[PDB]
């Protein structure tokens, strides 16, 4: 993991200077997106599925 | 998050309900249709006076 900064505005970050909540982001996790694709196709009906297609 | 299972089996046992052997029927409707719009656009300037 690492953390990217896109600098933005004309006012300058004073030392110890905190960013706002608002401005930072979190990545979405490898083991969230394979959670997220085991637990929705788990409940697939894929007959239907198949039938509709 | 897009391929909910509930959402997904819903709409597939919807569309297999709508659709099993209503081609004719699509057919049918696509063609009266059809015949009925171009009788009546036939007289546009009719329609428009």
């Amino acid at each position: 993991k690492n953390i990217e900064i896109e600098p933005r505005g004309s006012e300058t970050l004073k030392p110890r200077g905190v960013l706002p909540v608002g401005q930072t982001s979190a990545p979405y996790q490898i083991y969230d997106a394979f959670l997220d694709v085991t637990r929705n196709a788990a409940g697939w009906d894929t007959q239907a599925v198949r039938q509709s297609l | 998050r897009s391929l909910e299972p509930e959402k997904v089996n819903t709409i597939a046992t919807s569309l297999i309900t709508i659709f099993q052997g209503q081609g004719g029927t699509i057919n049918d409707i696509l063609d009266q249709t059809a015949q009925l719009t171009a009788s009546l656009a036939d007289r546009d300037q009719a329609i428009g006076e």
